[PDB]
RNA sequence: GGUGAUGGCCUACCAAGGCGACGACGGGUAGCCGGCCUGAGAGGGUGACCGGCCACACUGGGACUGAGAUACGGCCCAGACUCC
RNA sequence: UGUAAACCUCUUUCAGCACAGACGAAGCGCAAGUGACGGUAUGUGCAGAAGAAGGACCGGCCAACUACGUGCCAGCAGCCGCGGUAAUACGUAGGGUCCGAGCGUUGUCCGGAAUUACUGGGCGUAAAGAGCUCGUAGGUGGUUUGUCGCGUUGUUCGUGAAAACUCA
RNA sequence: ACGCAUUAAGUACCCCGCCUGGGGAGUACGGCCGCAAGGCUAAAACUCAAAGGAAUUGACGGGGGCCCGCACAAGCGGCGGAGC
């Protein structure tokens, strides 16, 4: 299941701007709520959730799935945090946003489920998927001529793609190389509190 | 850049003729991060000036941990008054793994993975001085080598030595991305 | 001691004290109260508890409380007793499950509600 | 009664040690000496010799202080005594400190070190840790 | 003598032996395992599914046929219960 | 509360309605047929945000606080303990936190418990040295030569069903 | 912690006895021994959230030591009896 709420309001409370362009934030940096302005008493346990929950709610995740994507991650033979990240950033969702398709995650998220995208030419619509090396994603035509893709794919010059994601053709194609690594991901946070929390 | 952490504050009570007089105690654990710590306990009748009395007496007690790279050199097992705490290297990305106190003085100390455990007297103070004490019992393998006069070769494991490599190289890599 | 002394006789572990004995490796008990009364708390505490001295599918009779403020309950009517401890009553072992069987869901109840069996409101 | 000579060897040592002297004598067998020996070329101990008394020969060793008072021996401990004796296979050879001390193996071959030990891919009994 | 087979398995005679604190004989409980759960590991708990063995077919005895029988939907007897 | 909403645009996964529609069958069969699942899975079309969120918790452990209502009552509680007209602990509200087709309670086991301590505990005063000896079984054994290879160690072969566990 | 410190409660090896929260309880039942008194072996239900050890600061003592104060002792005058 998805999260529908407003998605300032968990930036708000967590310090960290997650969409990154809004100006709620800035109108509104400090913590949701009546009580939002009280001062807190600092804790360990406070710190290492709320990072898992910057993670958590920047990549659109439940619990039950990341923890599973942890426990992953700690069996892999890397260290635990590296690979925390590029197995989130191997979704497909992740992929598509970071390629430029979608103006937010949650653009991505419902962009894949309502399968506009499709990977190695079956019909992926699930935004789970993990995109493993030398995949070609492509778009169908029904949507490759609809009025808002059109929109953000003509549009686009927002931010930077990294190496590994590679825009090649004005027909949107999607090309991968390798997984990120830890400087590749650059997404915001840490990852040592994120293993601490559930090494508890 | 002194990192400070404060792992007790405790209210203690003396009585005399009129009631109780009631003063304040805070242990304090100062360190930078990069293998220099030192442990601090003060007391007064307030909270600041029991804190500022701890990080004082802290900053007059250092003292430096053999750690390599990330994680300390050998497995250890200290022991001050009634408080165990065992320290056991770790692998690099494992995370500092212990209690409070013991997770207190550890991170100050600028270790990042280690795995430790306390057997005895939860009480923080004794278990901040077992850690202590199981990171003074710490030994450089150069040291050691002195000590019973033979070349490191002999001395330290292969696994070691690559450790000493790598950790060199990232001292080494991040030295010149700073200089230029 | 000595190895040869574990190898004659070797080390026995703490003997496990069962609780909630009448429960009789059931989660819950159907069962049927004898009386419905009031107990007074300890000493540092003072109220008047409701509680029901429940004869027990087990053959076993047991004193239940009863959460919520309000109770339909009298004497000798069906319940489900469910496991709890409360500190004021001494030899209360015992909850009833509030929702089922004859027991009713506590009235104007809207804030755990899940936990004393009241419906959502409309 | 004397019921472990080479504990009995140990803790002389380690007392010795502890008591800043410089020599120690023992009553003298061919396991304590080897143990010395093994000792000695790790640079546990400076230098042993062997020497004739009453009723039998004597082991004195001298003992390894640094130049800043340090001693050459942190600690000293048996493994495998009477009652508990311990064997070690080939790929369980136990390390002391993270490998930074010596562990005294007995094997078909003779008293070898660990690293010797599994170097060579023989096993056997643990008998000492030092460090 | 018996059995497919060795054997107090059974029988006649002869000898007086055999098992026991490294717990006989009793009492209580329980199908056993590959495995499962937990735990850093050692260990602790457990024997749901799937798989291999074992035991049983209302209770208690018995044999027949057969290469092969606890013979669930076979036989004989004695019981308790249901029906004509 | 809250970019939340109202409103302007947009895509419509999944359900809904239509049409098409399998693999499982290098199979059976000397017959022309042979799929129970099933007209399902699955494809291609139409309609429009339209048909779709709740549960615990918010004194400390333990992420998350204020107001009103009863004042040792009513009640809460896993332990310390909260309630005796100005309660962050009861009830209700707002607000918040955690999870999310689940969320809590009970029961049972392991962990935390180094709290049966082999790894890995102890006995002067905290629980714990028999009132003291002799001695049976048992456990344990000083220096050294030779032999055996039982313990120990190394190598090879067989076995350790499959499923399970872990790596690809 | 008090303290132990070559006569260890220090560093070590071998063997034995014992402990596993406080009550219930060294009690009940069973057994052995005893003339008896009783001893030895030795639980469970129930109940408590502690029971404890060492040391610290006060308070207290029909404990000690050193001091004071119309405190006593040496004196003067009263109150308690009467009316207001």
């Amino acid at each position: 299941a998805r999260y529908t709420g407003p998605a300032t309001r968990k930036s708000r409370r967590l310090g960290v701007d997650l969409v990154g362009g809004d100006q709620s934030f800035e109108k509104r940096p400090y913590p949701p709520g009546q009580h939002g302005r009280a001062r807190i008493k600092e804790s360990e346990y406070r710190q290492q959730l709320q990072e898992k929950q910057k993670a958590r709610f920047s990549y659109g995740v439940m619990e039950k799935q990341f923890r599973r994507y942890y426990e992953e991650a700690n069996r892999q033979p890397g260290k635990t945090g590296d690979n925390l990240l590029r197995i989130l950033e191997s979704r497909l969702d992740n992929v598509v946003y970071r390629a430029g398709l979608a103006r937010t995650r949650r653009m991505a998220r419902q962009l894949v489920s309502h399968g506009h995208f499709l990977v190695n030419g079956v019909k992926v619509d699930i935004p789970s998927y993990r995109v493993s090396q030398y995949d070609i994603i492509d778009v169908k035509e029904k949507s490759l001529n609809t009025l808002p893709f059109q929109i953000a794919r003509e549009t686009a010059g927002e931010r930077p793609i990294p190496s590994w994601l590679q825009v090649v053709g004005e027909r949107q194609r999607i090309l991968v190389h390798q997984l990120p690594e830890r400087a590749q991901i650059d997404v915001p946070l840490t990852e040592q509190l994120i293993v601490e929390l559930y090494s508890k | 850049n002194y990192i400070e952490r404060v792992v007790s504050i405790n209210r203690v009570s003396k009585v005399v003729k009129g009631g109780r007089r009631f003063s304040f105690t805070a242990l304090v654990i100062v360190g930078d991060g990069k293998g220099m710590v030192g442990v601090g306990y003060g007391k007064a009748k307030e909270v600041p000036a029991a804190i500022a009395k701890g990080v004082e007496e802290a900053r007059k007690n250092f003292f430096r941990v053999p750690l390599i790279g990330s994680t300390i050199t050998h497995p250890v097992q200290g022991e001050a008054a009634a408080g165990v705490v065992m320290l056991r290297p770790a692998s690099p990305g494992t995370g500092v793994i212990a209690g409070g106190a013991a997770r207190a003085v550890l991170e100050c100390a600028g270790v990042h993975d280690i795995l430790a455990k306390s057997l005895g007297s939860d009480n923080a103070i004794n278990v901040v001085h077992a850690t202590v004490a199981a990171l003074k019992l710490l030994q450089r393998p150069e040291e050691v080598a002195a000590r019973r006069g033979l070349p490191i070769e002999d001395v330290a494991p292969a696994g070691m030595l690559k450790a000493r490599r790598e950790s060199e190289a990232l001292a080494a890599a991040a030295a010149r991305e700073g200089s230029a | 001691p000595t190895i040869q002394q574990l190898v004659r006789k070797g080390r026995r572990d703490k003997i496990a004290k069962v609780k909630t004995a009448a429960l009789k490796g059931s989660p819950q008990r159907r069962g049927v109260c004898t009386r419905v009364y009031t107990t007074t708390p300890k000493k540092p505490n003072s109220a008047l508890r409701k509680v029901a001295r429940v004869k027990l599918t087990s053959q076993v009779e047991v004193t239940a409380y009863i959460p919520g403020e309000g109770h339909n309950l009298q004497e000798h009517s069906m319940v489900l007793v469910r496991g709890g401890r409360v500190k004021d009553l001494p030899g209360v072992r015992y909850k009833i499950i509030r929702g089922s069987l004859d027991t009713q869901g506590v009235k104007n109840r809207k804030q755990a509600r899940s936990r004393y069996g009241a419906k959502k409101e409309k | 009664t004397m019921t472990d000579p080479i504990a009995d060897f140990l803790t002389r040592l380690r007392n010795a040690n502890s008591a800043y002297h410089d020599e120690v004598t023992l009553p003298h067998s061919k396991l304590k000496a080897n143990i010395a020996e093994i000792l000695k070329r790790e640079g546990y101990i400076s230098d042993y010799r062997t020497e004739d008394a009453r009723v039998g020969k004597s082991l004195v060793v001298q003992l390894k202080y640094g130049p800043s008072r340090e001693r050459s021996i942190a600690g000293l401990r048996r493994v495998s005594k009477p009652g508990l004796r311990v064997y070690a296979k080939s790929t369980n050879l136990p390390r002391v400190l993270g490998g930074l001390g010596v562990a005294i193996i007995s094997t078909s071959s003779g008293l070898l070190t660990d690293r010797q030990a599994a170097r060579q891919g023989v096993g056997g009994e643990v008998l000492a840790y030092v460090w």
